[PDB]
């Protein structure tokens, strides 16, 4: 019986816009879309 | 005409340990998945974002 999976901590800016200030700025125009993803990944780690 | 690799800068994560601010104000910091002999020289170079 499996008990847990590998815990992941993907990051919005580093994954999407690697060290690009303009790209990060245009990501900020998307609102808090990805803070949800960070919170959900923290959650999945916590449940593991 | 030689071969050179390419590596991540230092990509990692920062987690902050703290008791309730109603209890104290001291903090201790984490640096996720990075040998921090590398950040110890990094703070000396002040290259830490
Ligand atoms: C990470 O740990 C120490 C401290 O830096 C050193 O042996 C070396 O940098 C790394 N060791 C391994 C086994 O990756």
């Amino acid at each position: 019986l499996p008990v847990s999976m590998t815990k992941t901590s993907v990051d919005c800016t580093m994954y999407i816009c690697g060290d690009s200030t303009e790209c990060s700025n245009l990501l900020l125009q998307y609102g808090s879309f990805c803070t949800q993803l960070k919170r959900a990944l923290t959650g999945i780690a916590v449940e593991q | 005409l030689e071969i050179l690799d390419i590596t991540p800068c230092s990509f990692g994560g920062v987690s902050v340990i703290t008791p309730g601010t109603n209890t104290s104000n001291q903090v201790a910091v984490l640096y996720q998945g990075v040998n921090c002999t590398e950040v110890s020289v990094a703070i000396h170079a002040d290259q830490l974002t």
